[PDB]
């Protein structure tokens, strides 16, 4: 089937099987390997992407369903050579180690900071509570998000 | 060739399986995601001020991603780049174009076709200037000053060089019975590898790591030079010299196109591929030769060569781009005294700038040794002509004797070893010199033109001791790493870069010889600077003299360490261990033996190793040559010349080469044969000619004629083994030997064939027209 | 590599389709046969046709080499390889085999065509000389219809033929005569290189005298008037070495070679003479065998 | 424009510009990088491919012209994991050093051996006389072709 | 210790290679493989500490067995105890060689050289100093090196 | 693991989520009989190992 959607601000059209999960369409078809997958049960959150401005598990969305929608990934987060404050905060605060969950984590953190300019640690933890990080212990992720929030201010 | 020796000897090349299947990975094969294509707008003028460059139309091309001019580079400080001769050279022409085909601008576009279209779109306003094309008049008063870029430059003088003793040579000439003076030209020719130069520059925009796939013979040199020139951090530069489709010295320099690909990638954050077309290659990359040499040879009436004097006018193009060691601006031309015992020698060389592409050291010249050898062998044939003595007899009486070695030549070169008479006599027997002379005399009776030409040459290859030889400050010593894997397979990492010379086989053989690991079990790694030790690369036939020596020595280091480990394993004293090609065994008990594979596993294995010993079976070396190697050759060419059309046909070529210990005779044969074809091409047809306006007349394979299989005979080769004493395995370089020695052999053969016309000298190229003009008594140099 | 500028491509399904394409497309349309003259020019951007009418699909209809007793007909789409390999052609017009063997290389011969060489009308190239020597009649076809152009008429100048923009060379018709042969000799710096100088000769022998003769010169800028004068002077002469030498002298006078990378003008004149003599002798020996 | 042709026995269809030289269509479009190019003037012969069974300089043929024709390259020479006798002879006789001319050389040699089972050295030289080898000196190439001829026999 | 600890017969000693490029940038090749533990930073820091080359000037290479020395990889928190120790020691080997080269360059006894975080200077005159980058260039440069010394500023170690 | 055994060169390039790429390369040589000098184990960025790899 033909699907058309805006991926990181660029219109894209592709022939996909209806069953193609969005994460696979992004990674494989569009080569946007910043988006990851780590589970079969929509649990890990490593595939979180922005669909119409909202963090979505791309593993739990068909590319066909994303058709007509704007899909934003970690690749689109650095704009005009400038890191989004979430990315810079993650680097500055050691909010990543292996970096696998980072794309999703930063997509979620950017969405949160958009809707909440000054989140609390509890709000940050809740906002990322659907995304597993095995490496960081989440405290540095909270610090990264606070850093991005405070620099955006 | 299908033998499988564990070490030196004939064996199938390890590169062939992939090449014969079209699976080589040459630079133009490199396809990277998002790769853009770079095309360079070249100057149409040999010498013209650039009034202005309009790139608006090219920029407006919907497929063009960038248009860059010399002004844009100068803003980035990359409009100029050092040459290998410590000169500077325009990356893109900024003030003026100093040769036709010189880089003026470049366009990065979506594909190669669109890039070329865009080049068409660029408008450059030139103010043409008088070109300096005739190197003879470059220094004339009032000649246009090419190098106005240089502060206070008022003439086209590049440099003055000299070697030997002027006064001693003058005195010998004053006392000489016979003094023969001959002007001879070594016309500008080109390495012309079938693969043109190119570079895929992928400067990863995030990691900032430059991965530069390049047709470079010296990827490490190039990496270091890029770090120095572009300011890029060297640890973030990975020069990948993939399979190279022939270098022949053409891919030693850093060309402006490589820099332009790097700049395109920097600007666009995308991989940028620049693959030069043949015309760009012929007209802008390194030429070779282009010498005008007045030789004078002083001898006794009996043929004892006493002195040799050389006065060289070297045409170096717009910039001195000669790829030569810093202390040797004229390269190794000092070996112009050749293989002969002479009393004195003096050479003075004037290098001048002309409105032509830079270069000069290329095309298997062994650093101008092609020029020196042609000079001396042509001059010796002139001397024989004058003495009316058989050139073979002349040479044989003047040749250095074996007991004279190490021989310090009159120009300061210390020849490592050689038995010249043995090799020369071998060549004469193989070619049946006297039988050829009888046949030639009979043919002259019949009016047919048969020429027998010969050359005896001493090469000087394997640059070289760092104390003397450095490229832009980089000592010419080669690193080599050897690593025996736990399972006993090995990897040798080289700093040399094959362009077809079979390194992946021969270095496997060197290591196999030292270590007893079969060559098939030895991965030879080269060309990728991220996983190879630093070294000066492959040119000047230096791979075997320098990197080969290093490989042998590192294999021996691994063998010594393996001996320590094996003595531990055999629970024996290190003194009671005998090495047996791959294995250590206790003396008197071969059954108490351990293979290098067992030792490799043990070196990575459980249990303490011998005290003070680190685990693993790795070793490395930076081999600094004590001296060059001096392979030598006795080449005999037989030519037929059609007396009506003056068409020269090479009927035979016997090449007898002595490169010391032979690692791989099949590869050695291939190297010679290729060199013989080069010599025939230079002697007979190859030339990059320029018209009075400075237009390069050899800007294509239509105009630069490279020998086909039909121009060359079935080559015959012999060999003698006179090992280099200072080399760990006694091997000398061979790669350029045939190219060095064959041109004078072919020219001597043509001149000998022209003997009935009273021709003592005719200059290459010996095209049908030029040979016929020589027949008419009107022999003139092409320049 | 140097690559062509943009153009539009059309594949002619027949001679009439090709001619119609040239008529509709116009002056800026060019036929592409083997492309071994056009394509290098376009790659160098010397030639920039808006349209190429590929007539390679006509290689069967127009790629014939036909040897009748009084007429050799060689299709325009005849590959140089086909002309070189045609043993009957070699029996009737050996000049063709001579030139083909020394034209370009075998790979180029696989593609380049007699029609392509002729319409290229490159004076430095050999087939125009061969087809001039043999008195060929080109058969052109355009929207107006089919017509016959004498080879001298067809070759109106350097790189220019009598063919109109909407016309295509279909076949070249070469008269065959008894006691007639021909030869071609070329001097090139290298195999595949264009002629330093080439000469061709077709002679007719009545007993030992020359009944008809034509000498062509390649790459030396022959004067057709002087070449015709030489040919007329050869009439009725014995087929001996003295006649060949006189013809070589006339050929020396019949050309205006230019000193260039291929050689000195004096060498070109010497070659005009020597190759004229060689070709005349070869053509005579071929008549007598 | 659309072009359809059989490349190494596989039907292929592609959208190419009319001006696309066959060598570039093979190397760049079809990724058949075995075929090389080394000149602008149809001189070097490194681009030689087999079009309708005959060696052709792919640099002097438009992809559009190859449409409807079978194009064979060095990639297609090894059949069912079995080297063509030309390939094996080139390896055995050191008929290549840098390998750049080798694809064209072996295509020409295979065509020659097809039309001439027992070629003389002159016939081999002549057959390859349109193809430049800078490395080998051509004697080993003649030996390679003789080897392939004699093993095919 | 390999005497005690081996994985399927592979002694658990780690190789590490250090190479100072002519321009003074370095590459350390590790036998450890990060899965997020920051080796590309920390091993740069270990070498930087020993050699005075800034960590940003040290490329840490790992995970690709074609360009890294043999070692047992990363598990058991061994990267720093084993590969870290190896990296420190190889950096020190490079520093000792560099001291030899620097003593040559300063035309001084090796004893009169003092190491100063990236540079050797004659004791007394800090001004008579040469950086590791200068020494790296010299190690690849023209002119004879000190007797018995091979060029290059590379070292390797198998730390047990 | 992306196993790319180049059919021609016979070189195995094994992109793997391995914490011990050299140990793995040696073990592959021992287990599959592949020549170890023709095994390149590439452990790229690993998304967390924790011993699992
Ligand atoms: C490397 C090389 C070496 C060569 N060496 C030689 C040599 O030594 N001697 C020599 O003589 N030639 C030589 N040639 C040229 C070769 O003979 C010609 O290029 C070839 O014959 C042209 O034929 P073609 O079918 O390829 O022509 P194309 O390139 O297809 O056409 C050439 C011109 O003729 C026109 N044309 C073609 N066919 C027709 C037709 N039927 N009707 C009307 N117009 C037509 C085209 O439109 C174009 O203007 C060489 C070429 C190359 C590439
Ligand atoms: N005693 C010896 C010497 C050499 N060899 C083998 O011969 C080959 C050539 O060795 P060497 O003489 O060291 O020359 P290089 O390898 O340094 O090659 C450079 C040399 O190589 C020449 N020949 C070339 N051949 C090919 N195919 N391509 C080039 O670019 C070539 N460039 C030219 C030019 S120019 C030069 S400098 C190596 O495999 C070597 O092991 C040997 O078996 N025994
Ligand atoms: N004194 C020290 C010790 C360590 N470090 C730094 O801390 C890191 C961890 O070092 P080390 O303790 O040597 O452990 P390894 O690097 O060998 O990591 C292995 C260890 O790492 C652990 N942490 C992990 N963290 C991440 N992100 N991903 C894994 O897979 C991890 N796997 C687990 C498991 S399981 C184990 S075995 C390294 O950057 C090191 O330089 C330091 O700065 N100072
Ligand atoms: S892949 Fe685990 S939540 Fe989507
Ligand atoms: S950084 Fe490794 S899973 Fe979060
Ligand atoms: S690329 Fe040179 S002949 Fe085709
Ligand atoms: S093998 Fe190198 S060009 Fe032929």
């Amino acid at each position: 089937m033909q699907v058309t959607m805006t991926v990181n601000g660029e219109a894209v059209t592709a022939d996909v099987e209806p069953r193609m999960l969005l994460v696979h369409f992004l990674r494989d078809q569009l080569g946007l390997t910043g988006t990851h997958w780590g589970c079969d049960t929509s649990n890990c959150g490593t595939c979180v992407v922005e669909v119409d401005g909202e963090p979505v598990k791309s593993c739990t969305m068909l590319a066909a369903m994303a058709s007509g929608h704007s899909v934003n990934t970690v690749e689109g987060m650095e704009v005009d050579g400038k890191l989004d404050p979430v990315q810079e905060g993650f680097m500055q605060c050691h909010g990543l180690q292996c970096g696998f969950c980072t794309p999703g984590m930063m997509i979620t953190a950017r969405a949160l900071l958009r809707q909440n300019p000054d989140p609390t640690e509890e709000e940050i933890r809740e906002a990322i509570s659907g995304q597993i990080c095995r490496c960081t212990g989440y405290t540095t992720i909270v610090r990264s998000v606070q850093w991005a929030a405070r620099h955006a201010r | 060739n299908d033998a499988k020796p564990c070490g030196h000897g004939r064996m199938l090349r390890k590169e062939d399986p992939r090449f014969i299947r079209g699976r080589g990975n040459y630079v133009d094969d490199v396809k990277l995601p998002g790769m853009l294509h770079l095309a360079i707008l070249r100057s149409p003028y040999a010498h013209a001020t650039i009034n202005s460059i309009d790139v608006t139309a090219a920029q407006a091309h919907p497929k063009v991603k960038a248009v860059v001019t010399g002004a844009d580079l100068a803003a980035k400080g990359l409009a100029w780049m050092p040459t290998l001769s410590n000169d500077v050279q325009a990356v893109l022409a900024t003030d003026k174009v100093r040769f036709q085909g010189q880089e003026v601008a470049f366009v990065v576009a979506e594909d190669r076709y669109s890039a070329r279209d865009a080049l068409e779109l660029i408008d450059v306003d030139y103010e043409p200037l008088d070109p300096v094309i005739d190197a003879r008049h470059a220094l004339d008063p009032g000649a246009p000053v090419i190098r106005t870029d240089l502060d206070g430059k008022t003439d086209n003088h590049c440099f003055d060089w000299e070697t030997g003793d002027a006064a001693a040579t003058d005195a010998v000439f004053a006392k000489a019975d016979v003094v023969v003076k001959q002007e001879m030209v070594y016309p500008r020719v080109h390495p012309a590898p079938m693969e043109t130069c190119g570079a895929v520059a992928d400067l990863d925009p995030v990691t900032r790591k430059l991965t530069l796939w390049s047709t470079t013979q010296a990827p490490h040199a190039h990496r270091t030079l890029y770090a120095l020139v572009a300011g890029l951090p060297e640890h973030k530069i990975r020069v990948i010299s993939p399979d190279i489709g022939g270098g022949f010295g053409n891919k030693v320099p850093i060309y402006p196109g490589y820099v332009c690909a790097i700049v395109g990638s920097l600007l666009l954050g995308k991989p940028v591929k620049w693959m030069e077309d043949r015309s760009e290659n012929l007209t802008s990359t390194g030429f070779a030769r282009d010498y005008i040499m007045v030789g004078e040879i002083a001898a006794t009436r009996d043929g004892k060569i006493l002195a040799i004097r050389s006065n060289v006018l070297a045409d170096h193009g717009a910039f001195n781009g000669t790829a030569a060691p810093v202390k040797y601006p004229a390269g190794f031309f000092g070996v112009f005294t050749g293989s002969y015992d002479i009393e004195a020698a003096y050479c003075h060389m004037t290098a001048v700038y002309t409105n032509k592409a830079p270069g000069g050291v290329a095309y298997a010249c062994s650093f101008r040794i092609t020029e020196a050898v042609y000079f001396v062998e042509r001059l010796v044939d002139c001397l024989a002509y004058e003495l009316k003595m058989d050139p073979a007899q002349l040479r044989l009486q003047n040749l250095l004797k074996a007991e004279q070695f190490p021989y310090t030549s009159k120009t300061g070169w210390v020849y490592d070893s050689g038995d010249y008479e043995k090799t020369m006599r071998l060549a004469m027997e193989m070619v049946d010199y006297e039988g050829l002379r009888a046949e030639q005399a009979e043919k002259r009776k019949r009016g047919e033109l048969m020429g027998i030409g010969m050359s005896f040459f001493t090469e000087a290859v394997g640059a070289g001791p760092r104390k003397d030889m450095d490229i832009l400050g980089l000592g010419m010593a080669d690193g080599c790493e050897l690593r025996v894997h736990p399972t006993g397979k090995a990897v040798v990492r080289l700093s040399v870069q094959s362009q077809g010379q079979g390194h992946e086989t021969t270095f496997a053989q060197i290591v196999a010889e030292e270590l007893g690991i079969p060559p098939e079990d030895i991965d030879v790694v080269h060309g990728d600077t991220d996983q190879t030790p630093f070294g000066l690369g492959t040119y000047g036939s230096r791979s075997t003299p320098v990197s080969g020596a290093a490989a042998a020595l590192v294999a021996r280091k691994v063998r010594d360490k393996a001996k320590i480990i094996a003595a531990g394993m055999l629970e024996a004293s290190i003194a009671d261990l005998e090495w047996d090609k791959g294995s250590f065994h206790i003396k008197g008990d071969p059954s108490a033996s351990v293979t290098i594979a067992d030792i490799a596993m043990r070196a990575h294995g459980a249990g303490d190793l011998p005290e003070g010993l680190e685990g693993g079976l790795d070793a490395q070396i930076c081999y600094n040559p004590s001296n060059l190697t001096y392979p030598y050759g006795a080449y005999f060419c037989v030519v037929d010349i059609d007396p009506g059309t003056a068409v020269v046909k090479v009927r035979r070529f016997v090449a007898v080469d002595d490169c010391g210990t032979r690692i791989n005779p099949m590869i050695i044969e291939g190297q010679i044969h290729g060199g013989l074809v080069d010599g025939i091409g230079m002697a007979l047809m190859e030339m990059i000619a320029f018209d009075e306006d400075g237009n390069c007349l050899g800007g294509s394979l239509m105009d630069y004629l490279i020998p086909t299989a039909m121009e060359v005979p079935h080559f015959e080769t012999g060999h003698t083994v006179t090992p280099s004493p200072h080399h760990p395995i006694g091997a000398k370089g061979i790669g350029e030997s045939a190219t060095v020695g064959s041109p004078p052999a072919v020219v001597n053969a043509v001149v000998d064939a022209l003997a009935p016309y009273g021709v003592r000298h005719a200059d290459m190229p010996l095209t049908p027209s030029r040979v016929w003009e020589a027949m008419q008594g009107r022999a003139t140099p092409p320049i | 590599m140097q690559v062509p500028g943009p153009f539009e491509y059309e594949r002619a399904t027949s001679v009439d389709h090709a001619v119609g394409l040239l008529d509709r497309l116009g002056e800026d349309a060019r036929i592409v046969a083997g492309g071994h003259s056009l394509l290098p020019m376009m790659k160098l951007r010397i030639a920039n046709p808006e349209y190429l009418v590929d007539i390679n699909d006509l290689a069967v209809e127009l790629g014939y080499v036909i040897t009748d007793p009084t007429l050799v007909r060689i299709g325009a789409m005849a590959r140089h390889r086909q002309v070189l390999e045609s043993d009957p052609l070699a029996a009737v017009c050996p000049i063709f085999r001579d030139a083909e063997r020394v034209i370009a290389d075998p790979v180029v011969r696989n593609r380049g065509t007699l029609g392509g060489s002729l319409c290229q009308a490159d004076p430095a190239e050999d087939l125009t000389t061969v087809c001039t020597i043999l008195g060929a009649v080109c058969l052109a076809r355009g929207p107006g219809g089919e017509r016959e152009i004498g080879i001298d008429d067809f070759l109106v100048g350097p790189y220019e033929t009598a063919l109109a923009h909407n016309e295509m060379l279909v076949e070249v018709r070469i008269p065959v005569r008894h006691r007639t042969s021909s030869a071609y000799a070329k001097v090139e710096r290298r195999v595949g290189d264009w002629a330093v100088t080439a000469a061709g000769a077709q002679v007719t022998l009545d007993g030992d005298s020359i009944v008809a003769a034509r000498v062509g010169l390649t790459a030396v800028n022959p004067d057709p008037d002087a070449l015709r004068a030489l040919a007329d002077d050869l009439i009725g002469k014995p087929a001996t070495e003295e006649t060949f030498a006189a013809a070589g002298e006339l050929a020396v006078q019949a050309c205006e070679p230019v000193t260039d990378t291929r050689g000195s003008a004096d060498y070109k004149r010497h070659l005009a003479r020597e190759l004229t003599i060689r070709t005349m002798r070869t053509a005579v020996e071929r008549v007598r065998t």
